[PDB]
C-alpha cells in the first residue's frame, strides 16, 4: 500500500504540476492582459494588483 | 480618481463622454427653448423699424 501510495502520489503530483503550471500561464496571461490593459487604460491599477 | 486607482481612464473617459455628450444635449435643448422663445415673445409689435404706426 505504501509504495503504491507514493507512486500514485507522484503521478498525481506530476499532473498537479502540469495543472498549476498551466494555471501560471493563465495567471501570467491574465496579468499581462492587465499590464497591456492598464497601459492603454481599459483596466485599472487595482485590477492589475 | 484619475491617476490614482480605480477609475481605469477609459471608464473615466466613458463618463467624460457622457458629460461632454449630455452638455451638448443641453445645447440642443437650450436652443430648443430658444426656438420656442422666439415663437413666444415673438408677438409682435413692431416690425423693427421705429416710426409712425
Amino acid at each position: 500500500q505504501t509504495v503504491r501510495s507514493s507512486f500514485n502520489n507522484i503521478n498525481a503530483s506530476i499532473s498537479s504540476i502540469n495543472a498549476y503550471k498551466q494555471a501560471v500561464v493563465s495567471a501570467q496571461s491574465s496579468l499581462d492582459a492587465m499590464e497591456a490593459g492598464y497601459s492603454v487604460g481599459t483596466r485599472t491599477i487595482v485590477d492589475v494588483l | 480618481l484619475l491617476g490614482t486607482q480605480y477609475i481605469s481612464k477609459q471608464e473615466y473617459d466613458q463618463a467624460l463622454a457622457d458629460a461632454q455628450q449630455a452638455n451638448a444635449a443641453v445645447t440642443a435643448a437650450k436652443a430648443a427653448v430658444e426656438t420656442a422663445r422666439i415663437n413666444l415673445a415673438y408677438t409682435k409689435v413692431t416690425s423693427p423699424i421705429s416710426g409712425r404706426i
